């Protein structure tokens, strides 16, 4: 690893950097340098590492994208014909996308997940496991599509089993988990009835328990109630 | 305008 | 160069979709491939190569601004000493923008100047070697920083010459060169009064053209002329 | 607000 010589904290600090400087890509090398230190990651370093690979994927998926709405175009009738260049450059920033996936798969898988243990962080990496299998079945057209969206969803799954025992149901994490797997319903798993009703329980639960919470807490959980019920406003 | 998850981007 | 077994046409035909993709960093690579294929670009292929790297070298200034303001808030009185990852990460971006810089020059030097004899491209090329030599002043402080500031004036110089006698005032190149060498004057060479002077006459003389031009030539123009005249009103 | 130059950023 390019980042094996540089001390943990000193890899947090440039990721903190990176982000203001908006060098996310910088942003994630730092991050995956500081995972594979071996130490588990408190709160706020799990965040950087999920901020850092999201705008990386970001970028990529925004770009797939336009590429592929591109490539659809050419193959409608009367399309005139202009080669393998559209088709290959799609399928080159396909292949970085999923490159990008399978390293944050992989950071998860060792050894993120087997060593968390509480409920904040285990259902963080869970979400995010669900979350990259995601992006890869946005792109997945062959013989494990089914699979790829299989391990989106009991990734998903096994998060929301754990955030429904262990957490309130105005938790951020909770929340944004709830958010991303109804997406995963609406536009992955072709159920838009059950990413329905996922974000209304959700969002009526969360309503729910804002009685409880201090005013900084009010505001993290109403932002992310906001964004399930932009949702729905969509779907209905 | 796009569904939203999270994170989101920058 | 990895770009060595791809037709120069779909290095062409890639670029124009990674611009539509907002992927500047391989549209940057493409038109690189394409200048070494050692065939002359036309305009079109020109303004593609500047776009591309622009953004490319857009991203890596902002970027090293932050961090360059950050490292300097450390090296007040009563600042927290934190280390050397402020100046080792600032340095990190500007060795990258650096070499983004020395890329580009060394694609004028070979062989994009030598073989460019019309008013439009020469003028162009000057522009661009000027253009790249002060992003390499923006960072420089070391004992060449005087021959990197004087390579990028004699570049805009011969720029400069060329388009005032082979363009009329009005030609978006020698509005854009013009534009650019007065901010040269202002914040590198230290020189706001012929910043000022430069920034006035060209739009003066410019104006006094205008009524010789196409309704679309006008736009393009004036859109020009306005910001040279924004850069006037920020500095007077 | 920055003075301009050409090309701008995307
Ligand atoms: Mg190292
Ligand atoms: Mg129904
Ligand atoms: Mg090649
Ligand atoms: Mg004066």
């Amino acid at each position: 690893g390019a980042m094996g010589s540089m001390e943990r904290a000193s890899l947090i600090q440039k990721a903190k950097l990176a982000e203001q400087a908006e060098r996310y890509e910088d942003m994630a090398a730092f991050m995956k340098g500081a995972v594979e230190k071996g130490e588990e990651l408190s709160c706020e370093e799990r965040n950087l590492l999920s901020v850092a690979y999201k705008n990386v994927v970001g970028g990529q998926r925004a770009a797939w994208r336009v590429l592929s709405s591109i490539e659809q175009k050419s193959n409608e009738e009367g399309s005139e014909e202009k080669g393998p260049e559209v088709r290959e450059y799609r399928e080159k920033v396909e292949t970085e996308l999923q490159g990008v996936c399978d390293t944050v798969l992989g950071l998860l898988d060792s050894h993120l997940i087997k060593e968390a243990g509480d409920a904040e962080s285990r259902v963080f990496y869970l979400k995010m496991k669900g979350d990259y299998y995601r992006y890869l079945a946005e792109v997945a057209t062959g013989d494990d599509k089914k699979r790829i969206i299989d391990s989106a969803r009991s990734a998903y799954q096994e998060a929301m089993d754990i955030s429904k025992k262990e957490m309130p149901p105005t938790n951020p994490i909770r929340l944004g988990l709830a958010l991303n797997f109804s997406v995963f319903h609406y536009e992955i798993a072709n159920s838009p009835e059950e990413a329905i009703s996922l974000a209304k329980t959700t969002f009526d639960e969360a309503m729910a328990d804002l009685h409880t919470l201090s005013e900084d807490s009010y505001k993290d959980s109403t932002l992310i109630m906001q964004l399930l019920r932009d949702n729905l406003t969509l779907w209905t | 305008p796009r569904r939203n998850t999270l994170p989101a981007m920058d």
